[PDB]
């Protein structure tokens, strides 16, 4: 639903701002989320829950 | 010296879940996309299913750190409702008071 | 009769008649206005046993332009706009009455929002498989078009051969009434009959046969959005409707021999907020570009003179029954609550 | 209540205040100097000084209101008053010059008289005696009679016997019926009176 | 411009209003820059705005921007 | 494209195309053969119409802008 100009201007902003550049579905975008944060088990509240 | 055997099992689950977190994260990444071949994702399914059961983070339970009560726990202080109230009602929890409005 | 005028010819109305109510004969209500009058104003005609329209500066301004129309130049688009209930529809009707009594051919669309919403039978078209027909909406209009223009539907004759089916066809030179009767009798051909009517009137007015008035109330419907859905529950666009595709052509100034007078309405519109009234806000970008260049005429609330004559017209019909309504203290409250808005005043007075 | 007992109800009456001082009595002069020292509650959103304010219709509107939907309740009220007025203008134009004099076209006069024709003078109370229930007739206070007239009218219009008829048409039709001492609500008044006559011998309980 | 006016405030439930009443005017009321009948399409809300001016017989005598 | 532009430009727009097509029909009705584009779009009346459409398109619409647009259209269409 974007013009060629808008589609290529959005793809250029993604390159500059370090976003995903290839067309990626929502399912595959979970890979980005998984590596953008620490896993729950690696959070200090989790492994240092108990004294 | 933990409160009970159930707290001791969760301590071990938290220790093993921490040790396998990176390995599980990497294998899961292979399963959580539509980019890689199914033949490769089917193998990753078997690999993460073969890891020790207590490496799975959903088996960790937030128990009261002083009484091991498995429910009625306030996450911010990691205490059961009973233990929290005991400290709060004696003025030992900074800034916490009874609420009237 | 301080609120009435004896001049019932809309061609002779002037600034001296501002604020005064002129009477539309029952014969002209049946012929000129089988449709188009506001529903509540229709209720007032049945209740008062008479139809009386205030003469206001919006219609007088517009009647001045139509009387000076140069029928050789391309048709001019006039757009009545204003806040909700300010009298846009009844200003259009005052202008339709003027042209109807000057022997103009009247193409009156009483509400174009009805062609983009709540369509039970949206059939696929046969003339063009990419468009949808609307037999009920089209046949309804054709009956009213026939009533208004029945004296001209025999003199006007088609200039082409139109094929309805394998067996049936309308040959060249047949009265235009035959095209109007095919659509009414056979609703499957109603949407195509409307398209042929708009096609021939636009063509034959530019030849000098007659003067044509195109009157579309709710014109902002044509270039907006619809609430009609396809069998796959996908939204339909107004251009894909045959009625809207063809009416959009009557709004172009590519013909001469008449005028195009339309009115904006937020009431009954789709995807427009309550307080939207200005041309671009209601027409959109596609709509403003389709009508530009056009002459926008503002319709506003009653001025002090118009307000008092409106109250007097209600008091002269005994419509205000509360014992305090005729008092000066009652009229000040009726002015504050309406804020001089004609529609709000009529609704407040309706139950007093 | 968030008002202390010290707060007095507001008196919304323009005439009460413009009344000259000379006309005032020594008692009425004291009441006016007293209120200047009293706390007054904020005027509710319901009532104003408007000349078109009618406390009876405002009360009927509240007894029709469902779930705090005053906008809808009031819309139904004004639609009923408009429907009554249009029905009378239709009866008026269709009548002869002689009958026209007797035809009422004011919906407020019809509404008030329609309710006054439904007010029950006397009512019954379910009394218990020896493990058995017997109703006892009793006079009705003015408040109760007016309330019952409005409750019977609203109840009748909400009856399921009416199929797909909108409330402004049902209520307008019942008001004009009661205005002419006819209808189900008028029958309910007559039945209550007739029952209160058959239990006159039970007035000593 | 030298036009006399007064300013005050009011609170009802969680609503807070600030009104500027001009000594002289024609009865115009603007609510957040909007005509009161466009801002308050409900007839009861407009009656509330009428109540203060009507009670003192000053309808059509002041301009308000609130 | 035009949809990508964030500032309206009157030149080479539907407005310029529509007004020019209208003025040509008017010249033809007068049986005048001065059909030069540069001359038709060089008058002062077109400059007011251009200034009015741009204001309607790039600024907030209001009753005063609609009135300025109205008076510009009436002069071009010879509506008095
Ligand atoms: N010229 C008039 N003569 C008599 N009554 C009028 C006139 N103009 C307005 N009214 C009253 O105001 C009501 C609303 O008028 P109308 O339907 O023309 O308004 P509108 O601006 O077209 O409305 P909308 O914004 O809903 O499209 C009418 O039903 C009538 O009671
Ligand atoms: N059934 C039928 N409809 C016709 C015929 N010719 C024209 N029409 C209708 O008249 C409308 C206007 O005609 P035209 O300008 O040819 O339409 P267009 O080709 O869609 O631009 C069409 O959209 C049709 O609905 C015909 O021969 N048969
Ligand atoms: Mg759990
Ligand atoms: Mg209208």
């Amino acid at each position: 639903s974007l013009s060629e100009y808008a589609f290529r201007m959005s793809r250029l902003s993604a390159r500059l701002f370090g976003e995903v550049t290839r067309p990626t579905n929502s399912k595959s975008m979970k890979v980005v989320k998984l590596f953008s944060e620490l896993p729950l088990a690696k959070k200090k509240e989790t492994y240092d829950w108990y004294p | 010296h933990y409160v009970d055997w159930r707290m001791w099992r969760d301590v071990k689950r938290r220790k093993m879940a921490y040790e396998y977190a990176d390995e599980r994260l990497r294998i899961n990444s292979l399963r959580k996309n539509t980019i890689l071949p199914k033949i490769l994702q089917d193998v990753a399914d078997e690999e993460i299913a073969a890891l020790p059961r207590d490496s799975c983070p959903v088996r960790i339970r937030n128990r009261c750190v002083m009484t091991s009560r498995p429910r009625g726990v306030k996450r911010r202080w990691r205490l059961s409702r009973i233990v929290f109230r005991h400290l709060a009602d004696h003025g030992q929890l900074s800034g916490i008071q009874r609420a009237t409005w | 009769a301080i609120s009435r005028t004896n001049e019932n010819d809309p061609a002779k109305h002037g600034d001296q008649h501002e604020g005064q109510h002129y009477n539309i004969s029952p014969q002209d209500l049946e012929t000129v206005f089988p449709h188009g009058l506001p529903p509540r104003f229709v209720m007032q005609v049945k209740t008062f046993s008479e139809a009386c329209l205030m003469v206001r500066k919006p219609a007088l301004e517009l009647l001045h332009y139509l009387k000076n129309t140069s029928f050789a130049y391309p048709a001019i688009r006039y757009l009545l706009y204003g806040e909700k209930g300010t009298g846009k529809t009844l200003s259009l009707c005052h202008v339709i009455h003027f042209c109807a009594k000057q022997d103009w051919l009247i193409l009156h669309i009483p509400d174009a929002h009805l062609w983009v919403k709540n369509c039970r039978d949206l059939l696929q078209s046969s003339y063009n498989k990419q468009r949808f027909d609307q037999p009920l909406e089209a046949s309804t209009w054709l009956k009213n078009f026939k009533t208004t223009n029945e004296r001209f539907l025999n003199q006007i004759k088609v200039q082409e051969k139109y094929v309805w089916n394998k067996r049936e066809s309308t040959e060249k030179g047949s009265p235009l009434g035959e095209v109007v009767e095919q659509g009414i009798t056979r609703v499957r051909n109603a949407t195509d009959a409307v398209g042929i009517v708009l096609k021939e009137l636009k063509r034959q007015s530019s030849l000098g046969m007659f003067h044509l008035l195109v009157a579309v109330d709710g014109i902002n419907a044509l270039w907006g959005r619809t609430t009609l859905k396809r069998e796959d529950k996908s939204p339909i666009a107004p251009e894909e409707l045959a009625l809207v595709h063809n009416l959009r052509k009557m709004m172009k100034n590519d013909w001469h021999g008449g005028a195009i007078v339309s009115a904006l309405s937020q009431t009954g519109s789709l995807f427009k907020p309550r307080k939207a009234y200005l041309p671009q806000e209601l027409l959109g970008k596609e709509g403003f570009d389709a009508l530009d260049p056009f002459i926008p005429i503002l319709v506003s609330n009653y001025n002090p003179k118009e307000f008092e004559s409106c109250i007097q017209y209600y008091l002269e019909n005994n419509w205000l029954q509360h014992e305090k309504a005729p008092t000066e203290e009652g009229k000040k409250e009726l002015l504050f609550l309406s804020n001089a808005n004609p529609s709000l005043l009529e609704r407040h007075c309706a139950y007093l | 209540s968030r008002y202390s007992p010290e707060f007095k109800d507001p008196l919304i009456d323009k005439e009460y205040y413009r009344k000259p001082v000379e006309e005032l009595t020594e008692e009425e002069k004291y009441v006016r100097e007293l209120k200047k020292t009293q706390l007054i509650k904020a005027a509710p959103a319901g009532k104003t000084s408007s000349v078109f304010e009618d406390p009876v219709i405002s009360k009927f509107t509240n007894m029709m209101m469902i779930g705090g939907n005053k906008v809808l309740a009031r819309s139904l009220m004004i639609q009923t008053l408009e429907a009554v007025k249009r029905k009378q203008f239709e009866k008026y134009h269709a009548a002869s010059a002689e009958e026209q004099a007797t035809i009422e076209r004011n919906p407020y006069t019809i509404f008030h008289q329609a309710l006054k024709n439904c007010e029950p003078m006397i009512g019954l109370v379910p009394i218990l005696k020896g493990g058995r229930f017997y109703q006892v007739p009793v006079p009705l206070p003015d408040r109760r009679r007016r309330f019952l007239a409005m409750k019977w009218m609203i109840t009748e219009c909400r009856d399921k016997k009416h199929q797909r008829t909108l409330m402004p048409e049902k209520l307008s039709h019942k008001l004009l019926e009661a205005f002419h001492n006819q209808g189900p609500v008028i029958k309910r008044k007559h039945d209550l009176h007739k029952m209160a006559e058959a239990n006159r011998a039970l007035a000593h309980y | 411009q030298g036009m006399a006016f007064s300013k005050s405030e009011g609170k009802r439930k969680t609503a807070k209003a600030e009104a500027i009443v001009y000594k002289h005017g024609s009865g115009r009321i603007k609510v957040n820059g909007i005509d009161y009948q466009l801002y308050f399409p409900i007839t009861q809300d407009r009656e509330q705005l009428m109540f203060p001016f009507h009670f003192v017989d000053r309808l059509g005598k002041h301009d308000v921007t609130c | 494209t035009e949809a990508d532009m964030e500032e309206y430009i009157w030149e080479n727009s539907s407005s310029e195309r529509n007004i020019l097509e209208t003025l040509l029909q008017m010249k033809a009705a007068e049986k005048n053969m001065e059909i030069n584009k540069e001359e038709l779009l060089g008058t002062k009346e077109i400059e007011e119409y251009k200034k009015s459409v741009v204001s309607l398109k790039n600024e907030e619409e209001n009753e005063n802008s609609i009135s300025q647009y109205k008076e510009s259209v009436k002069r071009l269409l010879n509506v008095t």
